[PDB]
DNA sequence: GCAGAATCGCCC
DNA sequence: AGCTCGATTTTT
């Protein structure tokens, strides 16, 4: 395989299993682990390919990666959690 | 009447002279084939940059005077490329890497190919072909040539007449042209040194034009192919066999149980391609609006020369995926290896591919040893694709290889490795490099090859029946909506789609799905969709009423519908790149061979080889086989062409006195004239077909097409609304932390929805029930495997699911075609080392410093959900085809053909192809708003 | 019309052209609305067959031999019918006939 | 000469000869006339 | 092969005088040389 | 690995 | 003096 196929498989494996919590921080940590500093310029066309079946998530991933880039922490999964985790009404339907 | 009859008398070609002080040298270089150290290059023929506005591409060429008082006329179009031969060092190269001319020379010899052999004369001195008084140091010189007399240009048999000069405006530049005439217009003779010859021009044509035509026939003797094409043009030899002696065969053909019949079929297919392809290329062609460079829309916002050059580089990046696909695909037209035998009877002979086969030794038509083969060679390792295979793809031409390398510089790397800067400062700078000596490490061809290494195809020695990949301009009438050519003529399916766009206009939605007013909130989002659903459901009723009152059998017409694409046969319709000349010519020669295979087989079954060699068998049979081909290849389901007679109206015409003009005196005469050829074969289109409906009849296939009905958990997020629920998320749920995917998946499992702080509860309970209701209705009814991105595609999906239900088509998904469309993006130059130029690189820290402030242009492809809107923009296309052949119905015994859309081979082609029966792909780049005005 | 006579006599013109004209006729005369015919290959199953010894029979002596045999011609053109047609309905379109 | 086996020479000729067929329609009428 | 007309007044008295009527001569073979 | 098809034109 | 017709098989 190409390495972009292995990143894509690992993201579809996370998103297909994550339940009872929103997945964007766990997707962003897997990207920052696999690409490091190269996340700082990740384009929407590359992000949509890597997200595969779940390509709808791309805008929220890119908005999240800009907060890591602009807050001046280094590109590692340990620093990404340390920033993100420091930084509702719900009606039921018939 | 016809375009041939209407064309005027004129010369066989022109020499153009452009002033160096004012001519736009950096613009033409972006469209050229220039390498570092060149003495000649090719550029496109274009009105307003290489020829004057109003240039006639069709002419009657005055080519022979049987005596001083009679002229003969040949009807011909121009050749597509212009050859730049005098002061050519003034045009910048397209690619900066050194050493290409020696690399091409070495690689041509190991494959056993013929190099250009110069005439024993010198090249014509400037004072022999320049107009009176012009300084040769002040001008750039180039040839424009007619398609029928280009071998005469190569062979030094044209005469230039400087006294007949004409002054012409080429864009801003005050330019001059001189006419060219065939030496057969001087029956008393002209001295051998009075004829026009340039050795750098003839060598450039040998490499960049004729070598690729020889590769398409599997011939090595390029100079002998040029000689037989010249005699075919001047002495009417189209019905005489001529290429068979030059043929060569591999051990898989020589060892074959049917080898004697295979050698005859392979030879006869090549003879027919050489008879018919030049005739169709020489024919009179329509003049496209894209041929006018000063009306190109892509320049419309540009101010000054830098903006114009940067606009041409963006234009070139939009074409690169077509060029890189023909390098990366295992089944590219550039890697066709020959003919082999099994498949049903008419499919039993077929075209093969493989670079391993192309390296092997060969035998001649008398079964004697011929070429001895090559054992192979770099950084991609043993048995794998090497830089020599890229040189073979480029026809051993440094001009073509330079423009291929320029397109490959737009491609992304895909690692299956040293960091880029430690490769560029490390092994790329070694004095062992046979190209740069380590003195240009960032732009070197070996550095580009190292970067793209894992995308090149495997090297193959097998004989399987696969589709081959073609590139070129599309025709006028494509049928690529969801039901293809269903009810195209008799209301028509085209009119039904026009009616739907009119209803969507009354809702405030345009043809690309843009709104005049975006939805304000939950009520407005529901209201927007319910109006589109009601508008589609109204049009289904009016259509079903029309089919009923006319008793039309629409329920059976759905079963036989096809998607249709037209591949254009006009050479002037192709994009303004010299690589597209070779891709078009080689696609045409390959299609004519593949169409001819069963025609040759049936004639040989009736007239057996009986141990004769193919040149002996063709001597008796070929004249009859030409006439069978003309009757059975055309209008039988792939190729369309129109025969016509060409006539000239006047018995004399106003022409210069060529005997006085040779002595420098200029005045007119009314010379008697007649046509030397009357018949013309005007080519039209090649037609590509794909079947829409699987009928369940072939029991082995059903598991790929079958429609499930059980209630899935993904039904909202893989349903018809998810892309809109994402696009409008910030207006539906102001300042929520939740992703749109998690909000609707939580609803899909827990039945709950968040209500914004001042918003009303029941308004959101309704939004949720709309999404749920339509998603379950779609899960039940849908047979079109698409998640729509815009309201026009959403509407068209709802419409076509209704028609298929009225036809009882409910058990299976339909076939889809998806367009892959180029998107151009600027990225940090860190892994794109060619931005540094011919610069010396001394350390990885200096490479990192020099790239830290720089950006590179790159290209990726995006999948469209709606091919039919791309086909309205008159696209450049690349696609795979197999030509299948079959018997007629109702007791008929004739052979009919279809060109069926196939699949790409090789994992390096595009990441969207990385894993189907029911989805196929085409690459498309639009031309409306780039080179043609809306 | 495509291969003109140019003052040649018909025997001179046929010397070059006739082999091609045979193949045009076979393709354009049959199954085109008047004449129908079926092409077939003829084969013999046994490699030898029971036949009289013709050298002995010429000298008046009668006995059998299993002579080796093969076909001297393989293609056969079986004729079927010639079709005659007559139109039933006048549609009023040709105003001279009404 | 001799005629072939399949001739269509009733008042409407080859009308609906194959797909009920005009031949079958004529066979139905002869059966009613037999009764 | 379109059905046409007979020429010559000696052929048969039934042909002695149209667009809309044509004639064929016919002799049956069932019950003569072939058994019903 | 990865259907089947008698064909042409017409172009709203 | 005397329509127009894209064609084959099927075969009761
Ligand atoms: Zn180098």
């Amino acid at each position: 395989t190409y390495e972009i196929e292995n990143i894509r498989a690992g993201l579809e494996a996370i998103i297909s299993q994550k339940q009872e919590e929103d997945c964007v921080f766990d997707v962003v940590c897997n990207l920052v682990d696999a690409m490091g500093e190269a996340c700082a310029s990740l384009t929407r066309d590359d992000a949509e390919y890597l997200l595969g079946r779940f390509s709808v998530l791309a805008d929220s991933v890119l908005e999240t990666l800009a907060t890591i880039a602009s807050s001046g922490i280094e590109w590692t999964a340990e620093a990404a959690r340390d920033f993100l985790e420091g930084v509702d009404n719900f009606i039921s339907v018939a | 009447d016809n375009l041939g009859s209407q064309s005027q008398p004129g010369p066989c070609g022109y020499i153009y002279f452009y002033p160096l002080a004012t001519y736009p040298l950096r613009e033409v270089a972006t469209l050229g084939t220039g390498y570092a150290g060149h003495r000649c290059l090719t550029v496109p023929l274009l009105c307003g940059i290489t020829v004057e506005p109003g240039f006639s591409i069709n002419v009657k060429a005055l080519h022979r005077r049987p005596d001083p008082n009679c002229g003969l006329l040949r009807a011909t179009s121009y050749h597509r490329d212009i050859y730049v031969f005098h002061n050519a060092h003034m045009v910048p190269p397209i690619f900066e890497g050194p050493g290409l001319e020696a690399l091409c020379g070495e690689t041509r010899e190991v494959f056993g190919y013929d190099a250009y052999s110069a005439l024993p004369r010198e090249s014509s001195k400037p004072g022999d072909f320049f107009p009176e008084g012009l300084d040769p140091s002040a001008y750039l010189g180039a040839v424009a040539i007619t398609e029928a007399f280009k071998e005469r240009l190569y062979s030094g048999n044209l005469v230039a007449i400087p006294s007949l000069k004409q002054e012409v405006a080429v864009g801003q530049s005050a330019s001059v042209r001189v006419p060219l005439y065939d030496k057969e217009v001087f029956p008393e003779g002209v001295p051998q040194l009075r004829q026009f010859y340039n050795s750098d021009l003839s060598r450039c044509m040998h490499e960049a034009l004729y070598t690729g035509l020889a590769q398409a026939l599997r011939v090595r003797r390029v100079g002998k192919l040029v000689e037989l094409l010249e005699k075919q043009s001047l002495q009417d030899q189209a019905k005489v066999a001529k290429v068979a002696p030059l043929k060569e065969f591999p051990a898989s053909t020589i060892s074959h149980p049917d080898s004697g019949a295979l050698m005859i079929v392979d030879s006869a297919a090549c003879e027919l391609a050489v008879s018919y392809a030049p005739a169709m290329l020489e024919a009179s062609h329509e003049t496209p609006a894209s041929l006018n460079y000063d009306s190109w829309p892509l320049f419309a916002d540009c101010e000054g020369p830098e903006a114009r050059v940067a606009a041409l580089h963006r234009y070139n990046a939009s074409l690169a995926p077509h060029v890189s696909t023909q390098i990366f695909a295992t089944n590219s037209v550039l890697y066709v290896s020959g003919v082999s035998k099994s498949e049903s009877l008419f499919n039993s002979f077929y075209m093969t591919h493989g670079l391993g086969t192309l390296q092997e030794g060969t035998w001649d038509p008398c079964r004697r040893p011929c070429f001895s083969g090559w054992g192979g060679p770099g950084t991609n390792g043993p048995g794998n694709y090497a830089v020599e295979h890229l040189v073979y793809a480029a026809s051993f031409s440094p001009n073509l290889l330079a423009r291929y390398a320029y397109y490959l510089q737009f491609c992304q790397g895909q690692k299956s490795v040293p960091e880029t800067g430690s490769y560029v400062a490390g092994a790329a700078a070694s004095p062992m490099c046979s190209l740069c000596e380590g003195r240009a490490p960032a732009v070197c061809l070996n550095t580009l090859f190292f970067r793209l290494r894992d995308r090149f195809p495997p090297v193959m020695s097998t004989q399987r029946r696969d589709p081959y990949v073609i590139s070129g301009a599309s025709g006028s009438y494509n049928e690529t909506d969801f039901l293809g050519n269903f009810l195209n003529f008799i209301y028509t399916y085209w009119q039904l789609n026009q009616n739907l766009l009119e209803r969507l206009s009354r809702l405030g939605i345009d043809a690309e799905g843009k709104l005049e007013k975006e939805p304000h909130g939950p009520r407005d989002f529901v209201k927007m969709f319910k109006d589109v659903d009601a508008a589609v459901d109204a049009e289904v009723v009016q259509f079903m009423n029309s089919m009923a009152k006319n008793n039309i059998t629409y329920k059976d017409l759905v079963k036989s519908c096809y998607h249709v694409m037209q591949y254009s046969c006009n050479p002037f319709a192709q994009p303004a790149c010299p690589i597209f000349t070779q891709l078009f010519y080689r696609s045409l020669l390959t299609i004519l061979q593949d169409i001819s295979l069963p025609i040759c087989m049936c004639y040989e079954n009736d007239n057996p080889g009986l141990g004769q060699s193919p040149p002996e068998w063709l001597k008796g049979h070929y004249q009859t086989l030409c006439t069978n081909f003309r009757s059975l290849a055309i209008d039988k389901g792939v190729l369309t062409a129109k025969e016509a007679k060409v006539v000239h109206g006047e018995p004399t015409c106003d022409l210069p006195d060529l005997d006085a003009a040779l002595q420098g005196r200029v005045y007119g005469r009314r010379l008697p004239v007649r046509m030397s050829k009357v018949l013309m074969l005007c080519p039209r289109n090649i037609k590509i077909k794909n079947r829409v409906v699987f009928t369940g009849e072939n029991a082995a296939l059903q598991n790929s097409f079958i429609k499930s009905t059980t209630r899935r958990e993904n039904y909202i997020i893989n349903g018809p609304y998810m892309k809109f629920l994402n696009t409008y998320h910030k207006t539906l749920f102001p300042d929520t932390k939740l992703s749109s995917l998690y909000l609707w998946h939580n609803f899909s499992r827990r039945r709950s929805v968040p209500v914004p702080s001042g918003a009303s509860a029941e308004e959101y309970s309704d939004l949720a029930l709309f999404v749920d209701g339509g998603s379950r209705a779609h899960e039940e009814s849908n047979v079109i495997d698409v998640v729509p991105g815009n309201l026009v595609t959403y509407a068209k999906q709802r419409l076509n699911n209704a028609i298929l239900k009225a036809c009882g088509q409910t058990q299976f998904y339909i076939s889809l075609i998806q367009g892959l469309v180029p998107r151009t993006q600027s990225v940090p130059a860190r892994d794109y080392p060619h931005v540094l130029g011919t610069r010396a690189v001394e350390s990885a820290a200096a490479y990192a410093e020099a790239t830290s402030s720089l950006t590179a242009t790159t290209v990726v492809c995006a999948a469209t959900d709606c091919l039919s809107q791309v086909c309205k923009a008159r696209p450049v296309v690349t696609l795979p085809v197999t030509i299948n052949k079959y018997t007629g119905v109702n007791g008929n015994n004739q052979i009919f053909q279809a060109g069926n859309l196939g699949y790409f081979m090789g994992r390096g082609v595009d990441r969207n192809l990385l894993q189907s029966m029911r989805k196929k792909f085409v690459f498309a780049t639009p031309t409306l708003g780039l080179t043609v005005k809306r």
